[PDB]
């Protein structure tokens, strides 16, 4: 046995292209549409819960995931690759930061750590790149609210708003017309629901849409009282009912 | 053990005793405390017999490999440093050595290095090593000159070991003499102390304390 | 076994070229142009971001210009992810040197170290090389202001003015034409922006498509200041030099 | 064809070509004969020279006081395998105060050769061996193939033109098995057997190599004028 | 605490003649004040006309002899059945012993045989591998009782010629195999009387160009 | 390095004209506490060997498993496992001796004293000792622990040297062994009355006797003994 | 680890990776070495395709391995740094253990050994570099000049050139260098080295580097003006 | 591609067979064994007149009683020589004696097949190992990259080998003197060499029991060349 693939499976072609990264991006293109919008007092990330079967319980499959109390992530592309990245991202937030500085990492640095993991799958021996693009929304004290995209290459860019996957080209055009620097969080959620309806074919409701926000601190979700400086997580996943309420004012 | 070596006009004199002890028990009176590393290099032995033997015949293998590779006689400096660097690796483990590496080359001339199991490496003109080193030092320091004849130098070395053989309980047996010149070392015989003492006493007029 | 699938990234062509290095350089030629210009009283780093969007958060964005320490900075051309791996290694090397000798690392020593790492990926390990070219802008008390470049081959060279990435052939000709030895930073700022303005594949050069930085002894008395320009500050210098 | 690049690849008909190619190296090797009675076991080997100035390549290797073999094929591979046998015979003696059984020695060689046929990177051994020995169950003769297959026989031959000697032994089976307490006659039968594999060349004094082991006979090799008696 | 060493007593004696060599040793094996065996062979024929004994801690002694016998076997395999000369065996044993310099074989080793000129040879080792060719050597428990006797009766030490009074030494005339065996037997008889770990039996191995011969003699069993 | 916890006392043995006898009591002591009263310390290997073990019982049980495993391993690919290529006493001993010395050399000994008694293929008697130090020796009589001090003197009166072995019958030898076991019961404070005895004969094979007891003991004279000197009542 | 055998034999008995490494040397800028009676001179080509270069800080072609030995090269620049570093470490290691600086032959033998090791080690490619190693042994006034190549073979040369158009300058040296009477002075030796490069270089401006090594650790690099004076004098004699 | 340790359909290792081709391209080396000693000679083959020919070291000392000549990719030989020298000295350390020439050769040949995917390829050089010991007297061995070694009375390796071997076939007899062998090596080298043989482009050496292994001076060889010319003109 032994892993005898100690050589790179991603290499430069004569034209200067990294084939496996390009093909990984193609896999992301086929993936279901997800988006992110940044407001003045918050960030929203959203995607469609494309259920593989009506017998399947789609609540058990979480496309939008908490990484830290103030950082969340959503994807487009290969779900399993995303799942293991979330596991690694959650762990690296502790090992390379919280166990050193006694606090959670700021969004940009956690993004940087995730990017590093995705870059190494693009150069290390005997592995293919991750077949996902991530959208990471988060808040921290000194940088405020922020939204980042991370690609299979490991490259990451900050966005005011953006979309990835199936209908990203049309969705990004839709967001360019609607976005401004004076949006409140509720306005961003409204725009997110409008933008997402265009790329969805079938049912469009709280049970087929997954949507989370980075907003105000939630002391009701903290789990304990007695420490003034601990005010609760800014990440909150919207309920099926909370989504449907905003679909009536749509 | 008493071993000495000193530089002079005619090259180097090396003189050693022959006794080996385990406590008060005299284990051997016929020990070869000088090793012929090659036709030009000598090593003296003091402390642990095995340690000195093993690592100095090993030194001869390293010196041979040097001159096979470099097509040139190894220097006394380089040879002595191979041994000192080796024992330094083993420092703390319990090696027990006190050695003189003696040789003659064109670039160096006659050269002596004191090498030690604590890692000490010293170049010098005169060295005495062993339990009876202090006794040998007395005779040497009072009679040493640069302008000694090969004949007189050889005797001084012989006499200095004899002095120590008498007083030091852990030295004795016999005296092995070597003379090192440009053209290699030259052995100058085994001299039994049991005969040498009475000879020197009579001829030299020394040891008037002892009755003969 | 596994041999079947091995690309063999570290081999010579019949002509004596390293396939992967050459192809990595081809990759870099499509990256945004980065320019470095060295003057008597400082160094300029200018770089073009690649086809951006209006929804990109520019003020918190960094893809071209990175800080290695207080005295040394780099401009990137190639894969950003690959560059960040090397940048973090370089930042550590500078700190190791500072801890060991209690002096800031000389620019060349840092450049040589990163270049040696790149070289390793071309000779052993069977891995693909880093698709990155750097422009190093730095200062130390031996050689003063210095410009270097390194590429995926691990080869590095010193410069008075240099470009990497896209349209270097056109860019280098323009720099070679207008550069003079007694030039000053303010003049070099203008030269860098004028060169990008002519070589750019975009319709017009604007503040949102640029990253800019200066290393000046324009710091209060005998010391050196790094200035990573803000979006508004790039907009002002574009008006000052008369490009917008 | 497409399935002979390495040892880790079966062909569509279930063949291992690298093993078969290793088997071919034996057929190119010089002839050697093995045979036994109930009291003694004999090896006879035709040695091969490079030219007239050269020496004749040695074919027989001693493994223990009671065991040894003859080779045909890649000689360095025989050195590796004989070295392994020397160690295994020696482990048996040091640890268990026990002379290694010839049958068990064959089992150990089989398993060592097998590992080289199932793993990537390595290669099969390119040599065939004839092991003779005398242990607690009398005289023995083994034939080792680098496929891993080991076989206990009354007599056999391997190498180029070995089929002639093998047929002769198949006829003489009832005669030579009965040659008990007579080493010289058992060797004669072995020399007569190997002679059925000769063409153009004949058995000379520096050409012939003979070895014997038996009841009260340690494994000993005969070369030079010591085999002139049998020419 | 566990003590990995022990003392099995015993005594050995090697004497080199002009064209022969003997290596003798008592057959008693002990711990503390008990006898383990009255006949436990201690001197071994190792092949190539070499005899060996490793006296002291028997477990280390058996291990060393076993490993040397093994070294002789592999010397034949690796160097075309070449005879291992006594000087070469001695150097080989130095490396076996020094290999465990920091966890020594707690034994006094002696080998005997003939050198390459056919003359008698005895070599003596300490536990960590220092060695030297010798004409005479006793090892083990009663070595201190035997060696002085051998200095006097083999090398004629402190003996002079009558009438000259100390001027002329007693000449060093050679000793026959019959003469040496007499001195060996008297050495062990004397050692048995005054040393509690010596007795039961004496086994002598004699080495000549013809091969290795054995002789056994009873010793007092108290 | 450890210390022995649950321990077994003397193992005694001797050669006779046609074979060997070995014996050991059935006690497993825990210091001065006579904890376990049904411990078998003679372990047969095939029908030609018996291994007697003293010292640490946990290590004994480990050795017992090694010997059980040795028989299994010898049978593998061995058509003559019950004939010419069966395990010999000399093979079994040398194996144990190798293990004992290797373990002492790693400073982690099997805290035991072992006697391997058996008969070889050619009918020769085998009797050899090995202990935690890897020390080995052979003798017409062998004993461990207290047996060495008390049994050997009695057994050496029957077979004093090699030439006494053919003159010693199995009845005389067994009698001597049984007497020695009684003496050890009188005088060893870590012994028991119950013991096992094994005879390996070249003609009648292996006879393994369990649940033997020390009998014909002299205690009556105790009634006359009063005080420690001057006391009369 | 990556163990792949990259340097292997071909049916005609060639190791192509080693031979392709020589092609990389053929591409490299020309380097020349000439030894006089009491000196050695190392000449090096600088391709003038690169102007706007900073010549103060740009890696110089000739590298000091110790105070008495220098190393120039032709081929891959990045590869040469690895050899130079190893050589410099070995030079200090030799002083530390032998208490004497390396001989020029020893240093060459080491560098050549490294180059050879990379031709039969798994996972690595050969160095695309040939070197000229020059200097003076300790306490010796005899000039030394050696050459190495990717295969690992090395040898001593009265005069030698490597790199692009080295065939032409070797042609020049073979007719112009007399063994019975080598360049007696520093001037004569430098002049012959500049002359040889002028057969290939193009312009005699900043395209020629010259480094003179003399006995007892006396090493100096000539400046542009000093070299320019040789260039001037050579062509003025040629106009005849 | 294909394994480095792959067998061909004929039952030969591809890489070993290819390394033999590299040895055929190497410069000629000749060895002749006599009862008075063994002579070793090589073609230096300098690629240019500016190359100082005395720096070409294709004959090498392993020990005082063993010498060695090489042919093929001579850079590969350095680690083989280093191993040989170490083996020779190490054996003297362990056994206080000279090592047998065959045992030395066997040790060198053990390295040969230590290649795979250990070193990445076989050695591209053949060796002629000549020496003397007390047991088997004067000996000459031919060590290949296959791991095989043959003893020879005389042997030629390199580019002019089969032509030289045929010449050695006729000329060698068991009563050759050392002087006769020296001239014989010079004669055959001169025959197969491209350039004209002289003391600068050819080198001689020998191993005798008394003096051990000696590489001949260019002055000493020059006389033997002059002695050769005269004796060939004598008939
Ligand atoms: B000398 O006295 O140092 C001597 C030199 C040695 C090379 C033979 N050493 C010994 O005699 C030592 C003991 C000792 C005594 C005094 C100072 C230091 C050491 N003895 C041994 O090495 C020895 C003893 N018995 C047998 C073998 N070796
Ligand atoms: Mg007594």
């Amino acid at each position: 046995m032994t892993d005898r693939y100690s050589f790179s499976l991603t290499t430069f072609s004569p034209s200067g292209k990294l084939g496996q990264i390009d093909y990984a991006l193609t896999a992301v293109k086929q993936g279901v549409t997800s988006l992110g919008i940044k407001a003045t007092n918050g960030v929203v990330i959203a995607t469609e819960k494309k259920s593989s079967s009506p017998l399947a319980m789609s609540e058990t499959l979480s496309k939008v995931s908490l990484l830290t109390p103030d950082i969340g992530a959503v994807y487009s592309g290969m779900g399993p690759d995303y799942r293991v990245l979330v596991d690694k991202s959650r762990k690296v937030a502790h090992t390379s930061y919280k166990r050193i500085y006694g606090e959670y990492p700021p969004t940009k640095l956690l993004v940087s750590e995730v990017a590093k993991i995705m870059q190494e799958a693009t150069q290390s021996g005997g592995v293919r790149p991750f077949g996902v693009s991530l959208l990471i929304a988060g808040h921290d004290e000194f940088n405020g609210f922020s939204l980042y995209q991370v690609d299979p290459s490991g490259s990451y860019f900050p966005w005011k708003a953006t979309a990835i996957g199936k209908g990203s080209v049309a969705a990004k055009t839709f967001l360019e017309k609607r976005w401004n620097d004076e949006l409140e969080l509720e306005d961003a959620i409204h725009i997110a629901l409008l933008t997402l309806k265009e790329s969805v074919e079938g049912e469009f409701n709280g049970d087929t849409i997954e949507l989370a926000i980075i907003g105000d601190e939630n002391p009701d979700l903290l789990g304990y009282t007695g420490i003034p400086t601990d005010k609760g997580p800014r990440f909150r996943k919207l309920t099926s009912q909370e989504i449907n309420d905003r679909l009536e004012a749509l | 053990t008493t071993t000495l070596a000193f530089r002079f006009q005619g090259g180097i004199i090396v003189a050693v005793d022959s006794r080996a002890t385990a406590g008060n028990w005299v284990a051997s009176q016929t020990v070869k405390k000088v090793i012929e590393i090659n036709p030009f290099l000598l090593g003296t032995m003091a402390g642990g017999s095995a340690d000195c033997q093993f690592w100095e015949t090993w030194l001869g293998s390293q010196c041979r490999l040097h001159e096979l590779r470099e097509k040139e006689r190894i220097s006394v400096a380089a040879a002595s440093k191979i041994l000192s660097n080796l024992v330094y690796q083993y420092k703390g483990a319990g090696l027990s050595m006190g050695t003189m590496i003696c040789g003659y080359t064109r670039k160096e001339g006659p050269t002596i290095y004191y090498v030690d199991s604590d890692g000490t490496r010293l170049k010098g003109d005169i060295f005495c090593v062993g339990s009876g080193q202090t006794f040998a030092y007395g005779v040497l320091d009072s009679n040493y000159k640069w302008d000694l004849s090969v004949e007189d130098a050889l005797y001084l070395g012989k006499r200095s070991i004899l002095a120590a053989a008498h007083r030091d309980a852990y030295s004795g047996g016999s005296v092995n003499l070597y003379h090192v010149t440009e053209d290699g070392w030259i052995y100058h015989g085994n001299h039994d102390v049991g005969e040498l003492f009475w000879k020197v006493k009579e001829e030299e007029g020394s040891f008037n304390n002892v009755i003969g | 076994g596994s041999r079947r699938y091995d690309s063999r990234t570290t081999i010579f062509s019949p002509e004596g070229r390293l396939y992967q290095v050459e192809y990595a350089l081809e990759s870099i030629s499509h990256a945004g142009t980065a320019i470095g210009i060295m003057a008597s009283d400082g160094i300029v780093l200018a770089a073009e971001r690649k086809v951006t969007s209006t929804l990109l958060e520019q003020d918190t964005s960094t893809e071209k210009l990175y800080k290695l320490n207080d005295k040394i900075a780099v401009a990137v051309a190639g894969l950003t992810a690959d560059a960040e791996i090397l940048i973090n290694t370089a930042r550590i090397h500078a700190q190791n040197y500072l801890k060991t000798y209690n002096e800031d690392i000389p620019v060349e020593i840092l450049v040589r170290r990163l270049s040696d790492i790149k070289q390793g990926y071309t000779q052993h390990g069977g891995l693909r090389p880093f698709g990155v070219s750097f422009i190093y802008a730095g200062y130390d008390d031996r050689y003063g202001y210095q410009l270097y470049t390194s590429n995926p081959s691990g080869n590095y060279t010193g410069w008075k003015a240099i470009s990497v990435g896209a349209n270097t052939s056109a860019a280098q000709t323009l720099l070679q034409m207008d550069y003079k030895d007694d030039m000053k930073v303010d003049d070099a700022i203008e030269l860098a922006l004028k060169t990008l303005s002519k070589t750019t594949d975009s319709s017009a050069l604007t503040y949102d498509r640029l990253e800019f930085a200066t290393i000046r002894k324009g710091a209060n008395d005998g010391e050196v200041y790094q200035k990573i320009f803000k979006p508004q500050e790039i907009k002002d210098i574009l008006v000052k030099t008369g490009i917008t | 064809n497409n399935y002979d690049g390495d040892t880790v690849t079966f062909s569509p008909t279930g063949r291992l070509f690298q093993v078969e190619y290793a088997l071919e190296a034996i057929k190119q090797g010089s002839v050697t004969v093995g045979l036994r009675s109930n009291t003694h076991a004999v090896l006879v080997a035709l040695k091969r020279n490079a030219d007239e100035l050269s020496s004749y390549q040695k074919k027989i290797i001693k493994c223990d006081e009671h065991m040894g073999l003859s080779l045909a094929g890649l000689a360095p591979d025989a050195r590796v395998l004989s070295n392994y046998l020397r160690q295994q015979c020696n482990y048996s003696s040091l640890v268990f105060n026990r002379k290694l059984a010839v049958e068990r020695a064959g089992h150990l060689l089989c398993d060592k050769a097998q590992k080289n046929t199932q793993s990537y990177g390595g290669r099969p051994y390119g040599v065939g061996l004839l092991i003779i020995g005398y242990d607690k169950s009398g005289a023995h003769l083994l034939e080792f193939q680098p496929s891993g297959n080991v076989t206990e026989l009354y007599g056999t031959a391997i190498g180029a033109r070995s089929q002639g000697a093998k047929t002769y032994l198949e006829r003489t089976l009832d005669t030579f098995i009965k040659i008990d307490g007579n080493p010289d006659e058992l060797i004669k039968a072995g020399v007569e057997a190997i002679s059925q594999s000769l063409r153009d060349e004949s058995l000379t004094v520096d050409n012939l190599s003979i070895a014997i082991v038996g009841k009260d006979t340690p494994f000993t090799i005969y070369d030079g004028e010591a085999v002139a008696k049998y020419i | 605490q566990f003590n990995p060493y022990g003392d099995n007593g015993g005594t050995i004696l090697g004497i080199a003649g002009e064209d022969f060599a003997v290596l003798a040793g008592d057959t008693r094996n002990i711990t503390d004040y008990s006898i383990n065996s009255r006949y436990e062979p201690k001197v071994f024929d190792c092949g190539d006309n070499i005899v060996m004994s490793a006296n002291g801690f028997a477990a280390d002694g058996d291990a060393l002899v076993k490993r040397f016998k093994n070294s002789v076997k592999w010397y034949h395999f690796d160097h075309n059945d070449k005879k291992l000369s006594i000087n070469s065996a001695a150097r080989n044993i130095q490396h076996l012993l020094y290999g465990k310099r920091f966890f020594p074989y707690y034994v006094h080793t002696i080998i005997a045989g003939l050198d390459e000129d056919g003359k008698g040879a005895v070599y003596s080792f300490d536990p960590v591998g220092s060695y030297e060719r010798e004409q005479c050597r006793a090892g083990g428990a009663a070595a201190s009782l035997i060696m002085p006797f051998l200095d006097n009766q083999v090398n004629f030490k402190n003996q002079y010629e009558p009438g000259t009074n100390g001027k002329v030494k007693k000449p060093l005339k050679y000793l026959s195999v019959e003469e040496v065996i007499k001195l060996v037997r008297d050495s062990f008889t004397s050692a048995t009387e005054r040393h509690i770990q010596v007795g039961d039996g004496l086994e002598i191995l004699i080495v000549t160009k013809d091969g290795v011969r054995k002789e056994f003699y009873e010793l007092k069993r108290d | 390095t450890q210390q022995p916890i649950v321990t077994g006392t003397s193992v005694i043995s001797m050669k006779y004209d046609n074979g060997v006898i070995i014996a050991a009591d059935n006690l497993g002591s825990y210091g001065s506490l006579l904890r376990f009263n049904g411990v078998e310390r003679l372990i047969p290997v095939g029908d030609n060997t018996v291994v007697g073990i003293s010292g640490d019982i946990s290590d004994m049980q480990h050795i017992e498993r090694l010997l059980k495993d040795l028989v299994t391993e010898n049978a593998y690919d061995n058509p003559l496992a019950d004939a010419e290529e069966a395990l010999e006493p000399s093979y079994i001993f040398e194996y144990l001796a190798t293990v004992m010395y290797q373990r002492r050399s790693k400073m982690n000994p099997l805290w035991n004293a072992i006697i391997v008694a058996g008969v070889q293929s050619n009918g020769d008697q085998f009797l050899r000792y090995v202990n935690l130090l890897g020390v080995t020796y052979s003798s017409p009589t062998l004993a461990t622990g207290f047996g060495a001090h008390m049994a050997n003197p009695l057994l050496r009166k029957v077979v004093d040297r090699e030439s006494d072995i053919p003159k010693t019958t199995v009845q005389v030898a067994e009698e001597a062994i049984v007497n020695a076991m009684r003496v050890l019961y009188y005088r060893d404070a870590r012994s028991s009355r119950n013991f096992s005895l094994a005879i390996i004969d070249k003609n009648t094979g292996l006879t393994f006797k369990k649940n033997l007891q020390v009998e014909n003991m002299k205690w009556d004279f105790a009634k006359d003994i009063k005080g420690y000197g001057t006391q009369k009542i | 680890g990556y163990d792949r055998a990259l340097s292997i034999f071909s049916p005609d008995g060639h190791i192509f990776q080693v031979e392709y490494a020589l092609e990389a040397v053929k591409r490299g800028t020309c380097a020349v070495g000439v030894k006089g009676k009491n000196c050695v001179v190392l000449g090096c080509e600088r391709r003038s395709t690169l102007k706007l270069q900073d010549t103060r800080i740009t890696p110089s072609k000739v590298s000091k391995i110790d105070s008495h030995v220098v190393l120039s090269f032709s081929g891959l620049n990045a590869d040469s740094r690895i050899l130079i570093e190893k050589a410099r470490v070995e030079a200090q290691s030799h002083r530390l253990t032998l208490e004497d600086p390396v001989t020029v032959e020893y240093l060459t033998r080491y560098v050549a050994g490294v180059q050879q090791r990379y031709t039969q080690s798994g996972g690595v490619r050969p160095f695309g570099v040939s070197t000229l190693i020059a200097g003076f042994d300790p306490r010796d006034d005899e000039p030394k000049l050696y050459q190495t190549e990717p295969s690992g073979i090395y040898s001593s040369w009265s005069a030698q050139t490597i790199g692009r158009n080295s065939k032409t300058v070797r042609e020049f040296l073979e007719k112009n260098y007399d063994r019975k009477e080598p360049p007696a002075t520093v001037e004569e030796c430098v002049k012959l080295t500049v002359r040889s490069l002028l057969e290939v270089v193009q312009t005699g401006a900043k395209n020629i580097e010259i480094t003179v090594v003399k006995p007892d650790s006396d090493i100096v690099a000539l400046s542009s003006e000093e070299i320019n004076q040789y260039v001037t004098q050579i062509e003025q004699e040629k106009q005849e | 591609d294909r394994g480095v340790s792959t067998f061909s359909p004929e039952g030969r290792l591809f890489q070993v067979e290819y390394s033999l081709e590299a040895i055929k391209l190497g410069s000629t080396a000749i060895g002749i064994a006599t009862k008075e000693g063994v002579v070793l000679g090589v073609e230096k083959r300098a690629t240019s007149p500016l190359l100082e020919s005395d720096s070409i070291e294709k004959i090498v000392e392993i020990d005082r009683h063993i010498g060695c000549a090489m042919s093929g990719l001579t850079a590969d030989a350095r680690s083989m020589i280093e191993h040989a020298r170490t083996a020779a000295v190490t054996h003297n350390l362990y056994y206080d004696e000279d090592i047998n020439v065959e045992s030395l050769t066997q040790s060198v040949c053990d390295l040969a097949l230590r290649f795979g995917e250990l070193m990445s390829r076989p050695f591209g050089v053949a060796l002629l190992i000549a020496g003397h010991d007390a047991d088997d007297g004067y000996q000459l061995f031919h060590a290949e990259p296959s791991g095989t070694f043959y003893r020879y009375n005389a042997k030629a390796i390199g580019s002019g080998s089969e032509g030289a071997q045929a010449e050695l076939l006729n000329e060698w007899h068991s009563s050759l003197t050392l002087k006769e062998a020296e001239l014989l090596v010079l004669k055959i080298l001169k025959q197969v060499m491209e350039e004209k043989l002289d003391e600068n482009n050819a080198q001689l050496s020998c191993i005798t029991k008394q003096d051990g292994f000696k590489i001949y001076d260019n002055e000493k060889t020059a006389e033997l060349i002059k002695e050769l010319k005269e004796k060939e003109a004598a008939e």
